[PDB]
């Protein structure tokens, strides 16, 4: 059919580096019709650049396009931590019906290690109403994105049991969120005393502990 | 000051229809044309179709057929009439139109917050919201943590907003991650100073409009 192949599918780079995304669709789009999307995390997809190397209004003079027929480009001069988000390329085939985007480039920001800053919550008594208890891990505002969070009950090393979350890139610092939540029922919570969060990353020399006592 | 709205967006039976409308605010429309583009969750961008000032309609090859397009400018309002719903057309769409002057050419200036419409043999479900609350020793330290944990929901999306909106600095809410029992569930976070502890009231707002959910926790260390 049309192929819009958009590369790299993903990239890191450093505020102030240049980033080049190009968009390689098989047929050679109709006269001109290729544009540049951008869309940041939950929000709309925003337009950048369009007929290949326009800039709409309010778009900063780092963004630009080039390229024609089946190829075609998309560069930030000088990135930004804002400039975090997923660009997306259009393009027009003389058929309308054959509209296509890319596939999209997810661009992070690669900024200074950070270390997290941990806190542990203990199950409220009111779910443990319902019969089942979760334990909540909170690593916040750190970078890099990779993390081991470790549960330990009694020391018995966790597995299978619980699930992370991460949250998008911090448009003003470049940081990240995690947080870990173990899941058990009442009488297996209830069945232990020490719970224990135990967090390794880059940003900390040894890793780090958080627990509770169950009751007490 | 110009915005477009979608609506209709929600739970959907396989098999259900449904209806999306795009009202405009700010400008007047008639006059330009308007495309549907959806998304499903992680997914890219994909074109369904666009309804030109006049009439007009075109559809992308696979939409014509379920999906159709309409407008009524007395009531500066766009149409999506979606039929017999897959599972595969779990999305978020979107409302948004051609730059003036264009036709065919993938162009789009303005936009709408998308509505996520779900198609799903499940029954919607309400979440159950439970403190967490910081530390005891949460005194002295570097700010105290605490949060709400919005557990067993479906379909998506779910607000959460920390004292009617006063509260935004330092907040986190994770995405949504699904559980060994199909359901959705997350937490939503926000650290705060020591001192601010017992003095100032911190209370997170969740809203889960497919079931009618809304809850005001007030989260309270002891």
């Amino acid at each position: 059919d049309i192929q819009m192949t958009q590369s790299p599918s993903s990239v890191s780079a450093s505020v102030g580096d240049r980033v080049t995304i190009t968009c390689q669709s098989s047929p050679s789009v109709w006269s001109n019709f290729l544009s540049w999307y951008q869309q940041k995390p939950g929000k709309a997809p925003k337009l950048l650049i369009y007929e290949a190397s326009k800039l709409t209004s309010g778009v900063p003079s780092r963004f630009s396009g080039s390229g024609s027929g089946t190829d075609f480009t998309l560069t930030i001069s000088s990135l930004q931590p804002e400039d975090f988000a997923t660009y997306y390329c259009g393009g027009g085939y003389s058929s309308i019906s054959d509209t296509t985007f890319g596939g999209g480039t997810k661009v992070e920001i690669k900024r200074t290690v950070a270390a997290p800053s941990v806190f542990i919550f203990p199950p409220s008594d009111e779910q443990l109403k319902s019969g089942t208890a979760s334990v909540v891990c909170l690593l916040n505002n750190f970078y890099p994105r990779e993390a081991k969070v470790q549960w330990k009950v009694d020391n018995a090393l966790q597995s299978g049991n619980s699930q992370e979350s991460v949250t998008e890139q911090d448009s003003k610092d470049s940081t990240y969120s995690l947080s870990s939540t173990l899941t058990l029922s009442k009488a297996d919570y209830e069945k232990h005393k020490v719970y224990a969060c135990e967090v390794t990353h880059q940003g900390l020399s040894s890793p780090v502990t958080k627990s509770f006592n169950r009751g007490e | 000051e110009v915005q477009l709205l979608e609506s209709g967006g929600g739970l959907v039976q396989p098999g259900g229809s449904l209806r999306l409308s795009c009202a405009v605010s700010g400008i007047d429309l008639s006059n330009y044309a308007i495309n549907w583009v959806r998304q499903a969750p992680g997914k890219g961008l994909e074109w369904i179709g666009i309804i030109w000032a006049s009439g007009t309609t075109f559809y992308a090859t696979w939409a014509k057929g379920r999906f159709t397009i309409s407008r009524d400018n007395s009531k500066n309002t766009v149409y999506l009439q979606m039929n017999s719903l897959r599972a595969e057309d779990t999305a978020v769409y979107y409302c948004a139109r051609t730059v003036p002057g264009y036709s065919t050419a993938p162009y789009f200036d303005l936009w709408g917050q998308g509505t996520l419409v779900t198609v799903s043999s499940a029954s919607t479900k309400g979440p159950s919201v439970f403190p967490l609350a910081p530390s005891s020793k949460s005194t002295s330290g570097g700010t105290a943590a605490l949060g709400c944990l919005v557990k067993d929901y479906f379909p998506e999306p779910v607000t959460v907003s920390w004292n009617s909106g006063a509260l935004t600095s330092g907040v986190h809410t994770f995405p949504a991650v699904l559980q060994s029992s199909g359901l959705y569930s997350l937490s939503s976070v926000v650290t705060v100073p020591s001192s601010s502890l017992g003095t100032q009231t911190y209370i997170c707002n969740v809203n889960h409009k497919p079931s009618n959910t809304k809850v005001d926790k007030k989260v309270e260390p002891k």
